[PDB]
C-alpha cells in the first residue's frame, strides 16, 4: 500500500 | 467538567469537522460537475473519511511515536471499523430515527437509501442502527466516543508490530480513563462501561462484513475508482 505510506510520510 | 486530562489530550486531535465537511461537500460538488451511482457516490464519501481518518491518526499522541509500518499496520487493521464507528456516532449525534446523516452532514430517509442497497449492506445498516439507538439510550457522548476510537486504533489483536509495548500501554490509559470517566459522569448507568466495550466486537463485526463485501464488489468492476479506499481493500 504505497499511498498509504505516501500518506503518512508527507 | 469532570473530564481526567488524558481524554482531553485525546479530544484535542479531533478535527474542525464543520470544515471537513464543507471541503468533502466542495470536493463532491466539483467532481461531480466534470451520472454517478448512489454506491459510487458512498463509495467517494468514504474514501474522503479514510483521507481524514489517516490525517486525525497522524496527529494522535502516541501514534506519531511509532514506525510508519507500525501506523500503516494498524490503520489497515482498524479502518473497517473506524468508518462504521464514525458513521454510528453520527446517528447518534443527530439521532432521528429514520434518517442517515452522510460524512456530508447531508440527511437522507433512510427508506430511500435501504431500497437501493442489497441484502448484505441493508443486514448491516438494521444492525448499525441498532447500535445508535442502544448507545443513545447510554447517552454516548463525544468524550467515549474518542475514548472509543483510540481504543480501536491501538488495538491489541496487531501482530507484528515493532513497539506493542506502546500499544498496550496505550490501551490501558485510555481503558482506565474511560472507565472513570464514565462511572463518575454517569453514575445514572452502571454498567455503561462494561457496555460501550459489548458494543465494540459488534461494530467490528460489521466492519468486516462490510470490507470483505466491498472488496468483492471491487473484485467485480462495481467500485468506482476510489484510490485510497481501493488501496486499503486490496492490501
Ligand atoms: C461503509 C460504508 C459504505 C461505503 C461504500 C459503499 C457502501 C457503504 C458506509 C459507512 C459510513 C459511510 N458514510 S459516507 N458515505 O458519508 O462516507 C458509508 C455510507 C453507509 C451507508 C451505506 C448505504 C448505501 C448503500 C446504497 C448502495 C448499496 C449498493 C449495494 O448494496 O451493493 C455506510 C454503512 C455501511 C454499512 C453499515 C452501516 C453504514
Amino acid at each position: 500500500n504505497a499511498l498509504l505510506r505516501y500518506l503518512l510520510d508527507k | 467538567a469532570s473530564i481526567p486530562h488524558l481524554i482531553l489530550e485525546l479530544l484535542k486531535c479531533e478535527p474542525d469537522e464543520p470544515q471537513v465537511q464543507a471541503k468533502i461537500m466542495a470536493y463532491l460538488q466539483q467532481e461531480q460537475a466534470n451520472k454517478l451511482s448512489t454506491f459510487g457516490l458512498m463509495c467517494k464519501m468514504a474514501d474522503q473519511t479514510l483521507f481524514s481518518i489517516v490525517e486525525w491518526a497522524r496527529s494522535s499522541i502516541f501514534f506519531r511515536e511509532l514506525k510508519v509500518d507500525d501506523q500503516m499496520k494498524l490503520l489497515q487493521n482498524c479502518w473497517s471499523e473506524l468508518l462504521i464507528l464514525d458513521h454510528i456516532y453520527r446517528q447518534v449525534v443527530h439521532g432521528k430515527e429514520g434518517s442517515i446523516f452522510l460524512v456530508t452532514g447531508q440527511q437522507v430517509d433512510y427508506s430511500i437509501i435501504a431500497s437501493q442497497a442489497g441484502a448484505t449492506l441493508n443486514n448491516l445498516m438494521s444492525h448499525a442502527q441498532e447500535l445508535v439507538a442502544k448507545l443513545r439510550s447510554l447517552q454516548f457522548d463525544q468524550r467515549e466516543f474518542v475514548c472509543l476510537k483510540f481504543l480501536v486504533l491501538f488495538s491489541l489483536d496487531v501482530k507484528n508490530l515493532e513497539n506493542f509495548q506502546l500499544v498496550e500501554g496505550v490501551q490501558e490509559q485510555v481503558n482506565a480513563a474511560l472507565l472513570d470517566y464514565t462511572m463518575c459522569n454517569y453514575p445514572q448507568q452502571t454498567e455503561k462501561f462494561g457496555q460501550l466495550l459489548l458494543r465494540l466486537p459488534e461494530i467490528r463485526a460489521i466492519s468486516m462484513q462490510a470490507e470483505e463485501y466491498l472488496y468483492y464488489k471491487h473484485l467485480n468492476g462495481d467500485v468506482p475508482y476510489n484510490n485510497l479506499l481501493i488501496e486499503m481493500l486490496h492490501a
